[PDB]
RNA sequence: ACAGAG
């Protein structure tokens, strides 16, 4: 909710996107994971062909 | 401190010689090749830079008959110096002529 | 960060044309008219003003001042 | 402050990445009739086996857009066409396909083929040779295995 | 006593690229100190290491014993490893801009006067060839003008003096050989070298490049020793950029633009292929399709569509190569085999 | 040069010296110095009528003029120096066979644009005294050896 | 990273160097341009004799 | 006529659609049958002339009829890279506090042209870090920024 | 993702482990609309050659 | 004399397979006196040849008409009276391949001789009594002047 | 332990 002239008093860029944490000085990003959907009937083949 | 070093061919007496012009580039080499090739006693003349870190040119001159290849090199230097003298004189005359003929207009 | 002093390709002094370039864009010119009114003929000199971003005017806002 | 040298990796914004190989003076460059002698000579053997036509159009569009103060869009699946940038070069006196008459700079005599001038947006990459040169004669060794 | 001197000019040092597939991925060269901050070598050795100069790093190993020097110089030399151990084909040979430049030098159109012939031949006079007499050959044309055809200037590379005992002999096909000429072909594509004078035919990849046998450097390697095949590659890598960077060789968007001879053939061929594919779709969905043997009804359709869609590519790509002029840049780079092919021209 | 905010200060001390342009590019006396040959566009066949209007737009805007002799427009070359050789006479299919675009070899048109150090009549006068002063240096190294 | 693949069959050596490469055709086909900064470090024991 | 083609071969540089022909320089002795192209000083001093066609402050355009390419190119190269001028090579900094760095400020002050005539000064010797009356100049920039 | 450029407007009051900047950056001459949407040409990475 | 072969030739074709080059045509000629066909590459820039011309082709072992075989290096500059002062087009190459004719299974007399003028070729095919003196690795001057 | 580079 700040204006670009009020990012100047915080030493921050108006174009820095965000979405990252600050923990012990470094900037860390929790990445998007990709997982299969739960509660779904997967009909698949076995190693032996069944 | 020496800017000229003559390296002769292994089998010919002074009519095949590779001049090594230190602290030069294509500038003097091309004009000097152009003024040596206008001599009808020269069968071959052309330079090459050794390596682009090193400022050198290997100017090879091979004459036809028995004359040494110091004479077309020196005649090339003298004729190029005379060409540059006449170009300087004509250019200064034309600059003074333009400055004089514009000084008589709009006055 | 700031306007470079010379054009990179040929060597014409460009770095005094910037405050005149923005002043001729204050008076509602197109950029092709301002680059001709500043005297830039070749295109290598034209990309020095046409493609320049003025970061020092916005880096100096975060600079310390009394 | 680091100045580019033999060994610094530049890019091309089309995948034609490349290291520097030679830094020649302004006098040994080829030059146009207007006096423009290029910064970065690029080998034309990258293009047939890689089929980057987008660089060949970025060059032409940038050249036709610096002569009259536009930014020709290179938007995906659209953008400024070829037929609209060929007509902005002929209006300003250049050739309609970018190829320019070139007098060479070593001999002073013109080249046979025409050479293809225009501005391409080259970006400098972080892989510099001053932070990759490395040489060990003999020095500190590990403690468990007495080897470097 | 033992002095531990710096590495100086003439030391034997190994030279390695990190994925080491075959034994020519590590060879031993003779070091020569230069001031800039890279490793540098002639581009004829880009074929064994498979390096490409795009932010590529290579390793170095200096031997410390005299026996390790002598086992690196005789066994692992570059002049003793010009062929691969796999089948015996040369790998250190010409690469791009040494095949394109030597192809345009040996065409029949190029005619040099005395000044430019002396200038191109005078580039090779550096190294261990600074002491030789240059042996400018006699001119071809005498009466109306005095001209040197570029095949003589290229044949200076094979015999640069009157005291060199090299006599090379080669007689093979080119790339664009029409099949019926045998040294009188229309393409001028039948190589004849007799007593190290190039008599007929341009220089392709299959004569100067790293492809296979009938390489003239392989002829020098098998007939006149290791050193005479390795001196001629330095003369070629010296001579071909001097001609190529003062001829001019550029590419452009007008080198891949289709003319009027292609934009009418492409439309008709696409319409013919689309209508035949629509007819085969309609004949599969609503009745009889004459099924190919050994497949189902849908796998038959796939073979007919992959037949018809490969007719459009081939008859559209043989209609662009009939309207490209000579001195086109990808066409020149595909005829000499340096970089590219015909599929790339016909695809872009 | 720079640009300041209140409280920031610049003080320094420059030392100008003399150097050639081959060392560093801040010693180059000219913005750009170059040349071109002089064109001579020639008309192999007469171009009359409405084809002279599609000829005088395939060139620079001041080289080919169109004039009338009998109420009919015929085209002649007027000032071939101003041409930049865009080669637009080769897109025009009917007019490729009525011109011969060329360059006169022994006629150069220089262009020297000074950066403001000294006026460009003395720059060309200094540049010839250097090529006169390179041939003088190796004449005094043939007389010293021999 | 065991003994038999990490420290016995192949092991870290000295008198070595690693730098970015760049083309140069003015050398012969059996030459390599070593920089001055690497040539001052990599030494060779030259035994003194007559 | 064959003699017409021989004359066009040594006097004109034609521009075709696909490549520039007749690029080289041929008038040397032995390259032609009935002509004599050996060096003749009176013919060169008779055919040469210089026409100055435009001149004002900081510009000059003129002609050189009669000279060849290997001397006009020499003049161009001496103008670009072998005519000396005066430029900054040392910057001694007392209290730089701005946002422009010290190396970038030294670089930007390196490129500002100086109006001093370089025929009056001489080269600074190897070393000689002080500078004397003969072979250097000295400028002083001092700017303090306050409020209004 | 590796071109030298400018991080943001606070690139001078910032102390990072490693930071590469370019001296005179220039915005591109042929640009996608994505460049205008993510405001790339307000702080670019590259120079027109 | 030193003449190996001399006959008047009438041109019957210029380019059978299209114009492959810019400076070289492929003359397919045919004699009147003997029965000789003639493939010949000339330079049509310096010497234009039409479709119905008729020229006199002489092939000589030397250019000095007394029969002097003194040729270690050709001097282009010297003006001494030679055989070439009667002709308009002179080349210099080497005979490199004598070949039997496979168009007859028995009882033939047609022998082909191939001369290469450094890349410009010439098949001279006729009866074996006319081609006497063409040896392999011999060096011959072609001489050629058009007629009325 | 992760990201790069060839
Ligand atoms: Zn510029």
């Amino acid at each position: 909710g700040k204006t670009p002239a009020e990012f100047a008093k915080l030493n921050e860029c108006p174009l820095d996107p965000g979405g990252y944490f600050i923990v012990k000085g470094v900037e860390k990003v929790i990445l998007i994971q990709e997982q299969l959907s739960k509660n779904r009937i997967i009909v698949e083949a076995d190693r032996k062909g069944a | 401190k020496t800017a000229l070093e003559m390296v002769q061919a292994a089998g010919t007496d002074r009519h095949c010689v590779t001049f090594v012009l230190h602290e030069e580039d294509h500038t003097l080499g091309n004009s000097l090749r152009y003024m040596i090739m206008k001599n009808p006693e020269v069968e071959f003349c052309g330079y090459t830079t050794t390596h682009p870190s090193e400022s050198k040119i290997n100017l090879r001159i091979q004459t036809r008959g028995t004359l040494p290849a110091v004479e077309p090199f020196q005649r090339g230097l003298n004729e190029l110096m005379n060409v540059c003298q006449h170009v300087l004189d004509k250019f200064e005359a034309s600059i003074k002529d333009y400055k004089d003929q514009k000084a008589s207009r709009n006055e | 960060m700031i306007i470079p002093v010379r054009c990179f390709t040929c060597g014409k002094i460009v770095g005094n044309k910037w405050e005149a370039y923005l002043g001729l864009l204050q008076a509602e010119y197109t950029e092709g008219d301002a680059l001709d009114a500043l005297g830039l003929k070749r295109y290598c000199c034209r990309r020095m003003l046409l493609a320049h971003v003025d970061l020092i005017e916005k880096l100096l806002n975060y600079a310390p001042l009394e | 402050t680091r100045r580019p040298e033999i060994g610094d990796k530049f890019s091309s914004r089309h995948g034609q990445k490349g290291v520097c190989g030679l830094i020649v003076p302004q006098e040994d460059m080829p030059f146009c009739d207007s006096g423009i002698c290029p910064d970065i000579i690029m080998n034309p053997h990258g293009f047939p086996s890689r089929m980057t036509v987008g660089k060949l159009i970025e060059l032409l569009a940038g050249k036709a857009g610096v002569l009259d103060g536009r930014f020709h869009y290179g938007t995906a699946f659209g953008g400024s066409k070829v037929k609209d940038v060929c007509e902005d070069l002929v209006r300003h006196g250049y050739n309609y396909l970018g190829k320019d008459y070139v007098t060479s700079g070593i001999t002073g005599e013109p080249l046979e083929a025409y050479i293809y001038f225009g501005p391409v947006y080259y970006q400098k990459l972080k892989h510099m040779v001053l932070d990759k040169m490395h040489a060990r004669a003999r020095g500190p060794r590990a403690v468990l295995t007495r080897q470097p | 006593d033992i002095v531990e001197r710096h590495l100086i000019d003439g030391d034997v040092v190994l030279f390695n690229r990190q994925p080491s597939l075959h034994k020519l991925s590590i060879m031993a060269h003779l070091a020569r100190v230069k001031p800039h901050r890279t490793f540098r070598f002639n581009e004829c050795v880009c074929t064994p290491y498979n390096a490409d100069f795009d932010g590529d790093e290579m390793n170095l190993h200096l031997p410390q014993t005299e026996e390790a020097k002598a086992e690196a110089l005789v066994l692992m030399g570059t002049k003793a490893n010009l062929v691969t151990p796999r089948n015996g084909e040369p790998l250190i040979a010409a690469i791009q801009d040494f095949l394109t430049g030597a192809y345009l030098l040996t065409l029949k159109d190029t005619f040099f006067d005395r000044a430019k012939a002396c200038q191109i031949i005078a580039s090779i006079l550096v190294g261990k060839d600074e002491k030789i007499k240059v042996r400018l050959p006699p001119p071809t044309i005498l009466k109306p003008v005095t001209l040197w055809t570029g095949k003589q200037i290229f044949s200076v590379i094979l015999r640069p003096s009157d005291d060199n005992p090299v006599r090379a002999n080669l007689r093979t096909k080119g790339k664009q050989y029409c099949g019926k000429g045998e040294d009188l072909c229309a393409n001028d594509s039948y190589v004849t070298i007799q007593n190290s004078e190039l008599m007929s035919g341009s220089m392709d990849k299959g004569t100067l490049g790293s492809g296979s046998k009938n390489n003239i450097f392989y002829i020098l390697l098998r007939d006149w020793g290791q050193n005479e095949a390795a001196d001629a590659m330095s003369r070629l890598a010296r001579l071909a950029p001097v001609y190529l960077s003062n001829r001019g060789f550029s590419i452009g968007i007008g080198d891949v633009t289709p003319g009027q001879g292609l934009l009418k053939a492409k439309y008709e061929l696409l319409n013919a292929g689309y209508k035949k594919c629509d007819e085969y779709i309609e004949a599969l969905n609503t009745g009889k399709l004459q099924q190919q043997p050994g497949c189902t009804a849908e796998e038959t359709l796939e073979a007919l569509i992959l037949k018809e869609l490969s007719v459009i590519r081939d008859h559209a790509g043989s209609a662009c190569l009939r309207e490209l002029d000579k001195s086109n840049s990808p066409l020149t780079m595909a005829l000499c085999g340096s970089k590219g092919s015909f599929i790339n021209i016909s695809q872009m | 040069i720079a640009q300041l905010r209140p409280g920031q200060e610049i003080d320094l001390l420059m030392h100008c010296v003399k150097g050639i342009g081959k060392d560093h590019a801040k010693f180059s006396p000219v913005a750009t110095a170059s040349y071109r040959l002089l064109p001579d566009i020639t008309l192999l066949e007469p171009v009359e009528g409405e084809a002279a209007e599609e000829l005088s737009r395939c060139f620079s805007p001041g080289v080919i003029e169109v004039q009338e002799v009998q109420g009919k427009k015929v085209a002649r070359v007027a000032n071939p120096r101003l041409d930049t050789f865009s080669r637009e006479i080769f897109r025009n299919e009917k007019l490729k066979k009525v011109v011969r675009l060329a360059r006169v070899r022994d006629h150069y048109i220089f262009s020297v644009e000074s950066t403001g150090v000294l006026p460009p009549d003395v720059l060309v006068s200094e540049a010839i005294k250097v090529l006169m002063g390179k041939c003088r240096r190796f004449l005094d190294e043939l007389d010293a050896v021999q | 990273q065991g003994r038999f693949r990490g420290n016995l069959s192949g092991k870290r050596v000295d008198f070595s160097g690693r730098t970015v490469i760049s083309p140069d055709p003015n050398l012969r086909i059996d030459e390599v341009a070593v920089p001055v900064h690497v040539a001052k470090i990599l030494t060779f024991p030259e035994k003194v004799n007559k | 006529a064959a003699s017409q083609a021989v004359e066009e071969m040594r006097s004109r540089v034609v521009l075709g659609e696909f490549g520039v022909r007749n690029v080289h320089t041929t008038d040397f002795p032995g390259n032609y049958s009935g002509y004599d192209d050996a060096w003749d000083q009176d013919r060169f001093e008779k055919n040469f002339r210089v026409d100055v066609v435009h001149m004002d402050e900081n510009s000059l355009e003129f002609d050189m009829v009669g000279i060849d390419a290997a001397i006009a190119n020499a003049f161009r190269r001496i103008l670009l890279a072998e005519v000396p001028t005066m430029a900054v090579e040392k910057v001694l900094v007392y209290n730089n506090t701005s946002i422009v760095q010290d190396e970038i400020l030294a670089h930007r002050l390196g490129l500002i042209p100086i109006h001093a005539d370089p025929r009056l000064f001489e080269y600074r010797n190897q070393g000689d870090e002080e500078g004397t009356e003969i072979d250097t100049l000295q400028f002083r920039l001092q700017v303090r920024c306050t409020r209004n | 993702k590796q071109a030298m450029g400018t991080i943001g407007y606070n690139q001078r009051n910032r102390i990072d482990t490693l930071m590469y900047l370019l001296a005179y950056p220039q915005k591109p001459m042929v640009k996608t609309k994505t460049i205008e949407l993510i405001e790339f040409e307000k702080l670019p990475a590259g120079q027109n050659a | 004399a030193g003449i190996l072969f001399e006959d008047i030739f009438d041109v019957k074709d210029i380019d059978p397979e299209g114009k492959k080059f810019d400076r070289v045509s492929r003359l397919h000629c045919e004699s009147e006196s003997f029965k000789m066909d003639l493939i010949l590459d000339v330079n049509i820039q310096i010497y234009p040849v039409d479709l119905g011309d008729k020229f006199r082709l002489v092939i000589a072992s030397t250019l000095y008409e007394d029969g002097t075989l003194d040729d270690g290096e050709y001097n282009p500059t010297d003006d001494r009276p030679s055989r070439a002062d009667q002709f308009e087009y002179v080349m210099y190459g080497k005979v490199y391949r004598i070949e039997g004719d496979e168009t007859s299974t028995e009882a033939a007399t047609r022998l082909s001789a191939y001369v290469s003028y450094g890349g410009l070729l010439m098949r001279l095919q006729g009866d074996a009594n006319n081609l006497h003196g063409f040896e392999v690795d011999s060096r011959v001057y072609l001489l050629m002047k058009k007629l009325a």
